[PDB]
């Protein structure tokens, strides 16, 4: 759902965009992860975990 | 001879009224082509706000 603004005054004269960003917006490849990666974000671990 | 000589100024009367119903005709098409500016200014910044 690319971000096709217009340019031009005529046909393909368009660039595209694109955004990704929420709270899992951590590490990772495809996807975030699991544990890691994308709570670090969310969730970080210096809860009681860190020590 | 005659009768060709007023034919003819009857013909020149007629390529005039012609030339009229053609300006009519140029009228029209000249406000339809002015709304067709219109329109593609709506289509290219509907190219951009479609995005």
């Amino acid at each position: 759902k690319n971000l096709v603004f217009q340019i031009g005054a005529n046909a393909t004269q368009q660039i595209s965009v694109n955004i990704e960003d929420m709270g899992a917006d951590a590490l990772g490849i495809k996807e975030a992860d699991g544990s890691i990666a994308a709570l670090h974000s969310v969730n970080d671990l210096d809860v009681t975990k860190f020590a | 001879m005659r009768g060709q000589i007023r034919g003819l100024e009857m013909a020149s009367k007629n390529s005039q009224d012609g030339i009229s119903l053609i300006q009519t005709a140029e009228g029209a098409l000249t406000e339809t082509h002015a709304i067709l500016q219109r329109v593609r200014e709506l289509v290219v910044q509907a190219g951009n706000t479609g995005t």
